[PDB]
């Protein structure tokens, strides 16, 4: 017993869910990142090629075949457990470090204590960015990094604190599903799309494997 | 200087307690545990909303009992008539992430809120066919929780920057600010007078508080973890709270002090949303453990178990004429009982 | 932080010059009012015979 | 919100004419446009139909097989293509707007007509000239051919008021409802095929004739109409 009201409120229901499966088809198609770090830790100028669309702000580009979209989640100064869940679907986590600051280097050190065990983030990979590489290459003879890190052995060398720093953020990892994916990058890198391309494209590779039962 | 008012708080404090303690004579046990049980309570799929592609955060009832409001994190609000399972409108949300959702008492407007920190209300009953934004109201600094209609002109936000604000949606102004609460306002109550509000925050406080005026009069106390919902008694002078560490009570206003407490010995995942039935005997939980359970709101008593959720569920809504209750999880679908 | 001090001993003064009752018919009001209404709600003794509200 | 319908004009008795139609101020595609004739001493007739997005298209007894009716949503216009034009169809041409859905309030828009002069349930209401005094109690009745009420709970049955001059008005859809900017002495009430509007303190503004409509069997009907004076 349906009447003619009831018949075109049907007609107009079934165009309201089409346009949204229209809807879900095309957004399914954007990668979802979530850019984090400390204060000025270089989230600002992660991609120079970057178009900017407060609470959070969300900024996106268009790389090759997919889509991406960045989540800054900066002034967001309420605690950090209610909100978490809300990008709980996100395909990685771009944690950006700054190696200049050696006074904020252990605030860094224990946001990703805090991002790489949490229950909603088991299985999100995290992209690292040790950025600023080139002042602290140039500020690396004055401070021997003991003076923020202690208990290691070294020739005082980039390449070794590099290492250091990069088994200590790698030392806070306890999951085996999940890979941090490392990259030494500059401030004058144009070369900064193709890594988190690559690294993207390598964790929906591994994602599909670990659904599958292998890997 | 300040140790001296420190002092003279702490007598204030140990006297407040010492008069609830006072108070507390012939208290929860042997008043209420002198009647039958409530009995066993199982309710049937009658309905299974979908048309979500992300996790449902929120959910309002209308006071007509026929239309719902869902808002979840795919950018979408979709009103649903329940009683065919049906769409109305569908209005697209600029900001996708949505932690609240309203319903006007009159039926004419929508509200909407989250990470945005702005409460965007939107008109339903318009002469162009298609729902429009009416107001944004903005000038919080943190997330909103939940808002609630008081009539077609004043909104009540709970929002997590220690702070609840009520404005005027042809202004967009804050035109009371509630003070207090320092950790974040989770969730936020209505009595049936429109007159008198109660809030629960992260810093285990559930205040009372007076729309006509800007201050608190009972700060409930009692909850040794976060909260996340709260729900009026339907007689005005009593209110649930869920909480966080799978505690679910039921406080009283005259008391200034707390009754009867359902919590279970084996659940240890957080309530996400609590509300009472028609005379306010059934009370429904939500819980984190994928599953929502009633209880009974004066004797401890699990009557029943409404099980069928993949996700957490995260909104839970019970009719003014009490006949259904809405349950709506992340797996994208909400369901509605009988 | 001295008016921080100054607001809360102010609110603490709030709760201080009231109370109420001392669960008298605190607890005999819910008693009272949810046998009235127990006819009232559906949700503990539905009649889905005639009404059939949802199918 | 306004609807403008151009074209008509004198036609060979055998020829064609394409009517069109367009809208600026609403949404054009979340309505399902209506055509509606008028004889010009007679009452209303309904035509054509066409739903939001072309998903479902009405016609007529008198227009089946003869007229077709197609809509341009990127472009906003309306059309009217009649075929086969006899002396029977000289008549002015109205546009209506209508929406669907739980609340929505269907025939609450209607375009000024187009004069063409080319050289089921059953609805009889009331009588036809009334003496109307200022200020009274007013009780135009109605008519149908069936009970038109659905297990939905809603009887269907709208009031529409014909100014002298002027397109129809909605009043009162679905039994009792008032249309939005009708004043609150309209009110309306009845039961299965017995249905009356009673009008109480009558003013200004409101002379004109009255029609009934059904909207259970989507093929139209009206009334008559009873017409107000003095």
């Amino acid at each position: 017993t349906l009447s003619a009201e009831d018949k075109a409120a049907v007609e107009r229901s079934k165009m309201i869910e089409k346009n949204l499966k229209e809807d879900g088809i095309s957004a399914a198609k954007d990668v979802k990142l979530l850019l984090l770090g400390a204060d000025n830790s270089g989230k600002s100028t992660i991609v120079k090629q970057m178009k900017i669309i407060t609470g959070i702000v969300e900024t996106h580009f268009t790389f090759k075949n997919l889509h991406f979209r960045l989540f800054d989640v900066g002034g967001q100064r309420s605690e950090r457990k209610k909100w978490i869940h809300c990008f709980e679907d996100v395909t990685a986590i771009i944690f950006c470090v700054d190696l200049s600051d050696y006074n904020r280097m252990h605030e860094s050190l224990m946001l990703f204590d805090s991002i790489c065990n949490n229950k909603f983030f088991i299985d999100t990979s995290i992209i690292l960015f040790l950025n600023k590489k080139d002042l602290f290459g140039e500020k690396i003879k004055k401070s021997p990094l003991t003076i923020c890190f202690p208990e290691y052995t070294g020739p005082n060398t980039y390449e070794d604190a590099a290492a250091y720093i990069q088994a200590q953020f790698e030392s806070k990892n306890r999951s085996p599903n999940k890979e941090i994916y490392c990259h030494m990058t500059c401030a004058t890198d144009t070369n900064n799309a193709q890594v988190i391309f690559d690294a993207v494209t390598d964790i929906i590779i591994a994602n599909n494997l670990r659904g599958c039962g292998l890997y | 200087e300040l140790d001296q008012l420190r002092q003279e708080a702490e007598q204030l404090k140990n006297q407040i307690r010492d008069a609830r303690k006072a108070c507390a004579d012939a208290t929860l046990s042997q008043i209420t545990n002198n009647i039958d049980p409530v009995g066993r309570i199982q309710m049937r799929t009658r309905r299974t909303l979908r048309g979500h592609l992300a996790k449902i955060y929120a959910m309002h009832w209308g006071t007509d009992s026929r239309l719902l409001v869902s808002a979840s994190q795919d950018g979408k609000l979709i009103i649903w008539d329940s009683y065919t399972t049906n769409k109305v409108h569908a209005i697209p949300l600029r900001s996708s992430w949505v932690m609240t959702c309203a319903y006007a008492p009159s039926g004419n407007y929508v509200a909407c809120g989250g990470l945005d920190n702005i409460c965007s209300i939107y008109n339903l009953k318009t002469r162009e066919g298609n729902v429009r934004v009416s107001r944004e109201l903005a000038g919080h600094t943190g997330y909103l929780s939940c808002c609630r209609f008081l009539d077609d002109n004043q909104i009540v936000t709970s929002s997590g920057d220690t702070t609840c604000a009520l404005w005027d949606i042809e202004t967009g102004q804050q035109t009371t600010t509630f003070t207090g609460h320092t950790g974040d306002v989770m969730s936020l109550s209505l009595a049936p007078d429109t007159r008198l509000f109660v809030s629960g925050a992260c810093d285990a406080s559930a205040k009372l508080w007076d729309v006509r005026e800007g201050m608190c009069r009972q700060t409930f106390t009692g909850h040794e973890s976060d909260i996340n919902a709260i729900c009026f008694f339907p007689n005005g002078n009593a209110f649930a709270t869920g909480s966080d560490d799978a505690t679910c009570r039921l406080f009283d206003l005259r008391a200034d002090q707390e009754l009867m407490t359902y919590s279970h010995d084996n659940i240890i995942c957080g309530i996400t949303s609590v509300s009472f039935s028609k005379s306010g005997r059934l009370l429904l939980a939500g819980y984190d453990d994928f599953n929502c359970n009633v209880w009974d709101a004066l004797k401890a008593d699990r009557a029943g178990v409404l099980a069928g959720h993949d996700n957490r569920v995260s909104c839970l809504g019970v009719t003014d004429d009490g006949m259904a209750v809405a349950t709506g999880s992340w797996d994208s679908f909400l369901k509605i009982w009988n | 932080s001295i008016a921080q001090a100054r607001k809360l001993v102010e609110q603490l003064k709030m709760e201080a010059n009231i109370d109420r009752i001392k669960v008298s018919k605190a607890a005999a009001d819910l008693m009272a009012y949810c046998e009235a209404h127990a006819k009232e709600d559906p949700l503990l003794t539905p009649v889905p015979a005639s009404e059939n509200p949802f199918r | 919100v306004q609807l403008v319908e151009s074209g008509g004009g004198l036609v060979q008795p055998g020829g064609s004419r394409k009517l069109s139609c367009s809208a600026s101020g609403f949404a054009f595609s979340s309505f399902g446009m209506h055509w509606v004739r008028q004889a010009p001493e007679k009452g209303l007739e309904w035509v054509a139909y066409i739903s939001s997005g072309s998903g479902t298209i009405y016609y007529a007894d008198t227009v089946k097989g003869r007229f077709t009716i197609s809509r341009d949503d990127p472009k906003n216009t309306l059309f009217l293509q009649m075929t086969s034009l006899t002396s029977e169809d000289t008549a002015m041409y109205y546009c209506v707007r209508s929406i669907y859905y739980y609340g929505s309030s269907p025939f609450d828009f209607w375009g000024q007509g187009t004069t063409l002069t080319v050289s089921d349930i059953v609805m009889t209401q009331a009588t036809s000239s009334v003496p109307v005094i200022p200020g009274e109690s007013v009780s135009i009745s109605c008519r149908s051919s069936k009970s038109l009420l659905h297990s939905n709970g809603n009887t269907y049955l709208y009031w529409f008021l014909q100014r002298p001059g002027q397109s129809p008005q909605l009043l009162i859809y679905r039994m009792s409802n008032l249309a939005s900017g009708v004043p609150d002495r309209f009110s309306g009430s009845g039961s299965g095929t017995a249905f009356t509007l009673t009008i109480s303190r009558l003013e200004a503004e409101d002379v004109g004739v009255y029609y009934c409509m059904q909207h259970l069997e989507y093929p139209l009907t009206f009334g008559a109409g009873t017409k107000l004076e003095l």
